[PDB]
């Protein structure tokens, strides 16, 4: 039952302000200090702000003081983070962590998955999925390769499954890459027995929450 | 601000040997140091705090020692799932600081990659550009060299690579290379080759196709 | 000095808070930078049957974290600290789930170094616990006592 | 707050010693240089019915002697000090010949400025007097208490 | 019953040491701080040393620190003062005083008469008492005058009473004077009814502790 | 060291008027000042402490006030026995200091002295020297002039005077003058005169005797 679920993250414009919230469960919220930790794209961990169980003692990092304000609501078991006048340097996965004691202890035994906050003046763009048809070289071990190409989207992320979560074994989703157009591109492949490319159907399903667009594409030989 | 300097920044060990990561503070921080474990897209885990206290639910093979300025995280029976980035954090004074982190990948027996090549999908070409995709499936080490030759002509800055994380099971890697060309230029030729070289291949493997 | 009988070391493990403390000599606790003004945080039992203790105490204008090992002896709920003076710790009573009461003295001067404390699992004021503490103290020569608030417990060194 | 009924101001006159003291906030008495760590020495009743008080308290690295006047009010054993904050003194109990119990609070913050003391005529430890003091305190939100020794009373500012 | 009686004073040689003791009564000794105050010949009061009730806290004056040591015995109600390596400047009347509180309070509500300490190199010399016989002028108001002449002694003091303390009214003991021979000389007279110079006997008694010599001399007409 | 300066150093007041003595400290001493009373050969008495607290057993006519640096001892209904030296003492810091003191004598109505003369006792003469004694009994003021004339011849450095303290009742004084001479010189003459002059005498009184 013990868990931490953060939310509120999304695409925000330079100068605007966003409010992140963290939902707690499985423990007595008011008995533990809470803290926000962030991680900039492909960078290490960075502490942001901390708060005691009562919330009367908070602490921030200089790179955010005056702009961010931490808070907590001991009633709904929620931890908040007000981000005002957001700079580009604020783009990161904001993690929610729980301290071992009532005050800002320093170490945290419980973390949440985090929320991605992307600060750009860029507009949300849904991707385009293209099939990666099994080449005639489908006779390379009796197992043919195939996948999908989700091109030009923003911001991140973009989840991809095969045959609606049924096809797992052999699936290889590649990390997204930032194209020279500022848009993101990704690819997802899977290995299957070439002996089933005639009766079995292989379809990748990509979802881009930001663009609010789901897509189904079939990979045929 | 106290600066934490971890070492090494990245390490490769065989499942079984004992690994040791160091962390040094820009100044004495007592014994207020913690070690966290973070895996791709997963929630960081607290392993050690107070320099040597072992968080509940963490295997005894993980240990931590140190004092004053130098601290160290030791991992005894390295397992295939011990692969991850380890971070040290101090909480002696504000701001609390993390170490640049240590990325630990698991060593394995050399494995040649299975190369595949995908032609641009007509739906895409019907836009203005074309993306040629080449796949390197299940291999090790991560080091691989991919080349794009159009009509037996090298290429540069027209392709980008992307590598998956080390499989939590087979401990292998998968790489993708994408060559970008205008729908017109794609028409200007017809011989597209993907020549791949890896430590597991005695000779370069080239998969190709024609418009 | 009439301490608890057999103690289940395995169950006192975990987080604790120093709610109240008392000493035979005011100077022992008087002023935050006192020699016996320590705060328990964690009790980690070792395999050999000893008990590791994570605590905080003022030292030269700064709160410091320290790990101490109280070695079990041939006496029920009585452990020993290898530190100088040979401080002895005695567990007076405990329900394991809510409170724990102990005292510590220095063999060197078992007259001017007797401090006792009332620990608790949660950062709340346990009136019933304090009760048992006051009760077990009415027989000791305490000349100073301190009790803390939930907010004060949010401080590494107690406000 | 349930104070003594009528008090015979003429009889509390003379020398006294501050045996023990307590306060609602540790900071009030914590550290010798405390804002409420005062020591009563003499009680001199004035003709107008007021009570002059000779006392000592730490002030900038030095013990200072001060003469305070507690003006009687329209309330039995309650006097007032013209000093800022409007400190009020309440005589809880007294036998006149051995002990006397009082508390003092600041109208400004009647929550973080409540100190109480147990005075005595001779520089000896009156166990029965301390008893009545502990009893009268079990109903107050005291978070710090101190008790002195005959030798400590030999100090203008208590050892 | 409350009183302070000091003793030990006498003639002491430069460099030698003497011990002064003060006996208390009528109050609870251990409940009060004690102090020594002195007064050099024809000079003002001078604080010497203080001690708390327990005696664990003592204080001295620079001009005597290292040479004088104060102490107390809470059993026999006695206050001591150890004078070592006595200088000439130590000649004075040493007064014993009781503090109002248990510590060295600073003010003293009870004092003793003091003891004279004379530090010199001269030798002790007992005086010579001569009668001051009532002149034939004993018919000057019906009251005749008569006294004693204690001459040539050293050091001081020298107490003088009449009829063993019985005769007080009319007694006038004169302050001692230092004679050119370095010795002291004093005189003591008394007025009585000339109508009793035939049935009443008038005898002055002089005691010189230093010389350890008591003397009785009668004053006849 | 705190220096206490009293003022005036000596005073004369008629029994009944109110007297005031001042005492100033070389620095602030709070209200830690006391007043002691000392009489000839007697034990000093504590009158006031804490600047204005009156010691028990002391008449209400004695009062004390002051603060910081200036303090004052006031005596209301001056009595004939209030004659003494008053001293102030501070106990703010060590060393504890006293004031030079104030000597208070009681003013009184002029009173002539009763002169007497005592011949050398034969017991004394049988030693080698002779002491001639002259007595001035009960008089005021204290100022008096005594002369020794042997055979109508003045004297110098052959006599010494000694004055009693001011009687606690009649507030009068008594003086003694002793003329020293070798037993032989005493024999060399026979006319010994003691001429005394005082403000209470319209003319010099001379008492004499012959061997
Ligand atoms: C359920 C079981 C719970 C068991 C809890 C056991 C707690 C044991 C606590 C031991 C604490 C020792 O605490 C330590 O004592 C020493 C004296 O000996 C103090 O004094 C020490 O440091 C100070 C400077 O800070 C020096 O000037 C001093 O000479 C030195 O002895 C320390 O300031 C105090 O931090
Ligand atoms: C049985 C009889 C018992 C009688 C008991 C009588 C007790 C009398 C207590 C008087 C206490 C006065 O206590 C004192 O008050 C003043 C305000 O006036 C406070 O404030 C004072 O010091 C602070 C700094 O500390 C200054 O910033 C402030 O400007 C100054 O006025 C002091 O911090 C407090 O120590």
């Amino acid at each position: 039952q013990v868990s931490l679920r953060e939310s509120g993250g999304g695409l925000v414009q330079p100068g605007r302000s966003l409010r992140l919230s963290c939902t707690a469960s499985g423990f007595t919220f008011r008995h533990h200090g809470m803290t926000w930790v962030r991680q900039a794209p492909g960078k290490g961990l960075e502490w942001v702000a901390s708060l005691s169980g009562s919330g009367t003692k908070t602490h921030f990092a200089d790179s955010v003081k005056g702009r961010f304000t931490i808070s907590r609501d001991n009633s709904n078991n929620t931890l908040y983070l007000q981000m005002d006048n957001v700079r580009d340097e604020d783009t990161a996965i904001y993690y929610c962590a729980k301290a071992k004691r009532v005050g800002a202890t320093g170490y945290f035994d419980l973390w949440g998955r985090g929320t991605l906050v992307t600060v750009s003046s860029a507009s949300t763009k849904g991707p385009s999925v293209f099939p990666l048809a099994p080449s005639s070289k489908s006779t390379s071990g009796g197992t043919a390769a195939l996948g999908c190409l989700v091109k030009d989207y923003f911001p991140e992320p973009v989840t991809v499954s095969w045959n609606s979560g049924a096809l797992t074994s052999g699936v290889h989703t590649f990390p997204a890459v930032l194209q020279s157009s500022g848009l993101y591109s990704l690819s997802s492949v899977v290995t299957v027995p070439s002996s089933s490319l005639g009766t079995q159907t292989y379809i990748c399903n990509v979802n881009h929450k930001p663009s609010n667009t789901k897509v189904d594409k079939k990979a045929e030989p | 601000d106290i600066v934490m300097t971890q070492s090494p920044s990245s390490l490769s060990a065989s499942v079984g040997d004992r690994v040791t990561i160091t962390c040094r503070a820009s100044q004495g921080i007592s014994s207020r140091l913690a070690w966290y474990q973070q895996k791709p897209g997963k929630a960081p885990k607290l392993l050690i705090y107070a320099a040597s206290s072992l968080q509940s639910g963490v295997p005894s093979r993980f240990s931590g020692s140190g004092s004053g300025t130098e601290f160290t995280l030791t991992i005894s029976s390295l397992q295939p799932e011990d692969f991850a980035t380890y971070y040290c954090q101090q909480y002696h004074s504000y701001p609390w600081t993390f170490g640049q982190g240590t990325k630990l990948e698991i060593k394995r027996t050399v494995a040649a990659p299975s190369v595949f090549i995908f032609p641009p999908s007509d739906e895409q070409l019907k836009s203005g550009t074309a993306s040629v995709v080449c796949l390197l499936n299940n291999f090790y080490p991560r080091e691989a060299k991919v080349q794009w030759k159009v009509d037996n002509a090298l290429q540069s800055g027209n392709s980008q690579e992307s590598v998956t994380e080390q499989d939590s099971k087979d401990s292998t890697y998968s790489l993708s290379s994408t060559l970008t060309l205008s729908k017109a230029d794609y028409e200007k030729h017809k011989v597209y080759a993907c020549e791949v070289t890896h430590q597991g291949l005695s000779s370069p493997v080239t998969k190709s196709f024609n418009r | 000095t009439q301490t608890m009988k057999g103690l289940d070391i395995q169950k006192v493990a975990g987080t604790w808070y120093s709610l109240a403390m008392a000493a035979s000599d005011i100077s022992l606790l008087d002023a935050q930078s006192a020699p016996l003004r320590v705060y328990v945080e964690e009790l980690k039992p070792t395999p050999e049957g000893d008990l590791e203790i994570l605590l905080q105490k003022w030292e030269n204008g700064e709160c410091a974290q320290k790990k101490i090992i109280a070695e079990k002896t041939k006496i029920p709920a009585v452990f020993k600290i290898d530190a100088l003076n040979e401080n002895k710790v005695l567990v007076l009573d405990t329900d394991y789930k809510k409170y724990l009461l102990f005292c510590m003295e220095n063999s060197a001067e078992p007259e001017q170094s007797l401090a006792c404390q009332c620990l608790v699992r949660t950062p709340e004021v346990d009136d019933e616990a304090l009760e048992k503490f006051d009760k077990a103290l009415k027989a000791l020569p305490m000349h100073i006592r301190l009790s803390f608030n939930p907010t004060q417990l949010e401080e590494q060194c107690h406000i």
